[PDB]
């Protein structure tokens, strides 16, 4: 096959890494991360996580090619407030989000052995 | 004989002077792809 | 597909569907010319939209989880043949096995997925490298003498080798001789055949348009309960080139699925296709005029517009985009001018 | 014919008008989202 | 993070082959992640090696393959315990996560005879296959409870072909899709705006839009949020449609926990502190 | 530079030398030194090299052409 | 020419219902009610069973089919 | 020993053919000016 | 390698080592048969 295999759109290689952590060279204070094999999935919900947090001033994503599998994170926060916490802050409630989803949903689908009505 | 070798009737004029054949080169079917910028052409994996 | 017995025929170019569906929005002119039975392609639903603009210029887009389930999946059915003539008055060929030492003219290639008669079996996983069929040649014989023997002699070989594009498996040998009075053999090599991107389709409309690129089935819109599309055809494609009648099928192939009849497609009736369908689409739980809301796929916002969703009867050219390709860094050279080959 | 060659139309016509339409009224969450689209940029968000 | 917004799960109606639930208090983004989860990240077992030892049929070997890996094979019996043939870095297969599927019938009656999913015999131990008569003890299925049926063999046919059972998921092949498709619906009255609605009368109202019954034609809401977001998740036969949620739900953090660990990684590896 | 039967190499003496299709080249397995100047080559010229005629067409085209002989009636 | 399993577009089973489509139509003729009794119900389905031909049957009568 | 190849500086090595460079792409046939003008390579998969 | 072709027509394989001109008993056509390797081929069910 000309093209990639089925495994290498999600397998890494034993060359690359996952995260990639990169400050950037403009603005004060800031980092652009950079995630390897990984499309659309993840970065809808990390940009929505930092745009309610009023301590995130920038916050966007995009890919070099729709193709690929390559997703890069530009945050910009406040001077005081370091942007590695506002990444890992995110990361952590939508997690406990998830979590309390699954334990409301065994017991909905537990309360009716017999019947509703 | 010699002279249609050299007269131009698929000699050594037209079929070699003027359309012969090179080296180094590709082909392929183009696909539209407004992602890319104005230079980044498309180059197959086989082809590399 | 074109035929019934597909095993008893040996053609050079050959290629049938896995799965041929009749085509729902058909005339009642083709059931006479035996058009339902023996159709080009099946009724992919072709959800007019533009998703992300790569279908610019006679070209669409696909879905990639859709092929992997038998999406105009195609077998590539190629026929080879090599007589077994004389060469002389004591020469002939010799289908035979000879070994890297009692022969010479390999070039590289060694015997490794041969069999002792000269031939190949079916279900070896030849390649653009190996033997599909061994046979050798003499000429000095006697000219070649005064401690010459070793074990070569002059064993030239002059075996068939499958040109380097071809990456199949041998299906059926056959092995018969002709009026010439002359045992041949004839052998036909099986290959997978995939929609990839950069293959030539075509339409039944006239709009034909290769594959753009194929996106997983997440990757791309869907309506309510979660009807996906197949085939993204760029709406600017019509006004273009004023192709009302895709629009036409587009509709009716929707108002017949919700239905469940051949509807009939005569370009000369007095059933209004034009009001009557339009108000009959309407009372299964549809809009009447066809257009229909999908979401983002990526997202999630509603689409300001209305995606025109309905099946469209296809087909499928025969222009392997693999095949035409041609590149080579530095080869065979010609001697007369010193050129390279031909292709 | 002292005129550039380079066209702009088809699907990339359409949207341009659409986009500059009076009834378009962007979020605050699409303007973020296309900030980080565009190749280079100073890194000064505009004033609403 | 302070403040934030808390799920809401309402179970509507369960059956055997699909589910409808309805999710509240939520993000856009979450209502459409939750689709991509539940169609290509849950691991399903399906055949994946394929070897054809005799056949004599009509069909071509490279036809009987491609619908053997498409058959819905069963996933109720945990198949989370399997390990992975690329992990196991053991002699290619293994019983460990290989199931041996053996084939062997013969016709040898003049009549046509019916070729089924019930003929796959396995060397394997006590695993249940597929869903063909083996699991639905309750008499109440179709008519003669099938899911496939191979090629008709008739009169001087044989088929003999040897398979195994690997393990993968959706994202690398859509054969091992457990979910057929995901329904998705929120607020049928559009308060957002999104779009316009060329004329409401010729739109229909749909089955979502009857616990509203609004004969303004389309209300308008400024202040409007995506809220109540409907859900009617419809499995092909692979797994019960209750239980992919609950596989996928798990598997979902675990792909977050391990961003969350490579997170920490590099701020050891670098020269940047968090502490 | 005459005694060159079929392998030769300018450091050592060359014993076997294999014929590559897809490239064209003499690859020397024990180094790997070409002998350049490639000619027309033996697998792309193999429907033309001694029967390079449609199907038993002799006649010798040299001098007394007479297209008959054999299958050529 | 043997329907397939799960649909192009949704996924719903439809190929283990060829074989009671053709029983139904015996005893009962109407193309809505053969239709609506295989849980077959929105339009993505009823594509897959009535677009399809079943040419397996002029395949199996031929005699030499045994080599 | 394809790992232990003693090179030094002066020679020639025929490598892949890597990203950024600046290769012509024509149409065949030309019919104006601007039809034989160069793009920069970009790998990606299928003979597109 | 006692696969040496087999009959069209009465179906019968000949199995002798020898290099006879595709010949077969009672009948006398050249229509010939083949029979599949014998060698661990790795197929799909993509
Ligand atoms: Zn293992
Ligand atoms: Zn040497
Ligand atoms: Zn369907
Ligand atoms: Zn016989």
């Amino acid at each position: 096959m000309n093209a990639p295999p089925a495994f290498e759109s999600f397998l890494l290689f034993e060359g690359e890494k996952k995260i990639t952590i990169n400050k950037d060279t403009k603005v004060p204070n800031a980092c652009l991360f950079t995630i390897n094999k990984e499309d659309h999935t993840l970065g809808n919900i990390i940009k929505s996580q930092l745009l309610k947090d009023p301590q995130v001033l920038f916050a966007g994503y995009k890919v070099p090619h729709p193709l690929e599998h390559k997703i890069i994170i530009r945050v910009q926060t406040t001077p005081d407030y370091s942007p590695q916490e506002a990444f890992t802050n995110a990361i952590t409630d939508l997690i406990s989000e998830l979590s309390l989803l699954e334990e409301r949903f065994r017991v909905a689908i537990k309360d009716k052995q017999e019947g509703i009505e | 004989s010699l002279k249609q070798r050299l007269k131009g009737k698929e000699g050594r004029v037209r079929g070699n002077l003027m359309g012969k054949r090179v080296d180094f080169s590709a082909r392929t079917v183009i696909t539209p792809d407004p992602n890319l910028s104005i230079d980044q052409v498309g180059v197959p994996r086989s082809i590399a | 597909v074109y035929i019934t017995n597909f095993h008893v025929r040996m053609d050079t170019l050959a290629h049938v569907l896995y799965y041929p569906q009749k085509p729902l929005v058909t005339t009642r002119s083709m059931e006479y010319l035996r058009f339902r039975e023996l159709p080009a392609g099946i009724n992919s639903i072709v959800a007019i939209a533009s998703y992300t603009g790569y279908n610019q210029e006679d070209s669409v887009i696909m879905n990639r989880s859709a092929v992997d389930r038998g999406f105009f999946r195609s077998v590539f059915y190629r026929s080879y043949k090599e007589q077994e003539s004389k060469k002389g008055f004591d020469q002939e060929e010799v289908f035979e096995k000879p070994t890297r030492e009692t022969c010479q003219g390999m070039r590289h290639a060694i015997y490794d997925k041969l069999d002792d008669d000269g031939l190949i079996a079916p279900g070896v996983r030849v390649s653009g490298d190996d033997v599909i069929i061994g046979k050798t040649v003499t000429l000095p014989e006697n000219e070649d003498e005064l401690e010459s023997t070793n074990r070569r002699y002059t064993k030239r070989d002059c075996s068939t080798f499958l040109r380097t594009s071809e990456t199949g498996i041998v299906d059926q040998v056959m092995v018969t001789l002709n009026q010439e009075g002359y045992k041949f053999c004839k052998i036909r090599v099986r290959s997978v055949r995939i929609p990839q991107i950069g293959d030539k389709f075509a339409s039944r409309h006239g709009q034909k348009g290769t594959c753009g690129i194929q996106y997983r089935q997440e990757d791309m819109p869907f309506t309510c309960e979660g009807i996906t599309p197949d085939i993204i055809i760029n709406p600017h494609a019509i006004p273009s080139r004023m192709t009302i009648g895709h629009l036409i099928e587009c509709l009716q192939g929707k108002v017949s699925a919700n239905k469940g009849e051949i509807g009939d497609a005569t370009p000369f009736n007095d059933a209004v296709n034009v009001q009557k369908i339009s108000n009959l689409l309407s009372d299964y739980g549809y809009h009447l005029r066809g257009n229909e809301v999908l979401y983002n796929g990526f997202t999630g916002r509603k689409i300001t517009s209305q995606i025109f969703i309905g099946p469209t009867y296809y087909q499928r050219l025969k222009h392997m985009v693999d095949d035409k390709i041609h590149s080579r860094a530095r080869g065979p050279i010609q001697i007369l001018n010193r050129q390279p080959m031909e292709g | 014919s002292n005129r550039p060659v380079m066209g702009i139309v088809q699907d990339t016509l359409t949207a341009v008008r659409k986009f500059t339409k009076r009834d378009v009224f962007l979020e605050r969450g699409e303007v973020m989202n296309l900030l980080m689209f565009l190749s280079t940029w100073d890194g000064k968000v505009p004033q609403p | 993070m302070p403040y934030a917004n808390q799920p809401t799960v309402r179970i509507t109606e369960l059956t055997d082959e699909n589910v409808k639930f309805i999710i509240e208090n939520t993000d856009l983004a979450v209502a459409n992640s939750i689709r991509r989860v539940f169609i290509a990240e849950v691991p399903i077992i399906a055949i994946d090696w394929v070897q054809i030892d005799a056949n004599s049929s009509v069909l071509h070997d490279e036809f009987i393959a491609h619908r053997l890996g498409l058959i819905p094979l069963i996933s109720d019996d945990i198949v989370d315990k399997l390990q992975y043939s690329r992990d196991c870095t053991c002699e290619e297969f293994c019983p460990e996560c290989s199931v041996e599927f053996t084939l062997d019938v013969r016709c040898n009656e003049d009549q046509t005879r019916h070729v089924t999913s019930r003929d796959l015999i396995s060397n394997s131990p006590r695993v249940i296959p597929v869903t063909s008569r083996n699991r639905d003890n309750d008499p109440n299925d179709y008519v003669e409870q099938d899911d496939i049926l191979i090629v008709k063999l008739r009169k001087g046919q044989e088929l003999r072909l040897r398979a195994y059972a690997k393990k993968g998921f959706g994202k690398e092949h859509a054969k091992w899709n457990p979910t057929a498709g995901v329904a998705f619906e929120y607020d049928p009255d559009n308060a957002l705006r999104h779009t316009v609605y060329p004329k409401p009368e010729e739109w229909p109202k749909s089955e979502y839009s009857e616990l509203d019954e609004d004969e303004s034609q389309a209300p308008y809401d400024p202040n409007g949020k995506p809220e109540r977001f409907y859900y009617n998740v419809e499995s092909c036969g692979s797994l019960r449609p209750e239980t992919i949620v609950l596989s996928a739900l798990s598997g979902l953090k675990k792909k977050l926990s391990d961003l969350q660990t490579q997170l920490s990684h590099e701020i050891q590896s670098d020269v940047l502190t968090i502490n | 530079l005459d005694a060159l039967p079929r392998v030769t190499c300018p450091n050592h003496p060359d014993a076997i030398l294999v014929e590559d299709y897809r490239a064209g080249d003499m690859i020397c397995p024990e180094c790997g030194l070409v002998v350049g100047d490639r000619v027309i080559d033996v697998g792309s010229e193999w429907r033309t090299f001694s029967n390079d005629k449609a199907t038993k067409d002799p006649s010798r085209v040299g001098d007394s052409q007479n297209p008959l002989l054999s299958d050529g009636d | 020419m043997i329907i397939p399993v799960r649909c192009f577009t949704c996924g719903k089973i439809v190929g283990n219902k060829w074989e009671a489509y053709l029983g139904l139509l015996q005893a009962e003729y109407t193309e809505g009610d053969a239709l609506d009794a295989l849980g077959l119900k929105r339009y993505c389905c009823r594509r897959m069973l009535l677009a399809h031909v079943d040419l397996i049957e002029k395949l199996l009568n031929y005699a030499p089919l045994e080599k | 020993k394809p790992s232990d190849l003693h090179l030094q500086t002066g020679y020639k090595v025929e490598r892949h053919m890597c990203d950024g460079d600046i290769v012509i792409f024509n149409r065949q046939p030309t019919l104006h000016k601007m039809s034989m003008m160069g793009h920069r390579v970009r790998i990606l998969p299928w003979s597109t | 390698q006692p696969m040496i072709y087999i009959c069209g027509e009465c179906h019968t394989e000949n199995e002798i080592k020898s290099r006879d001109p595709i010949r077969c008993r009672e009948c006398g056509y050249r229509i010939m048969y083949k029979k599949r390797t014998k060698r661990l081929v790795v197929f799909d069910a993509r």
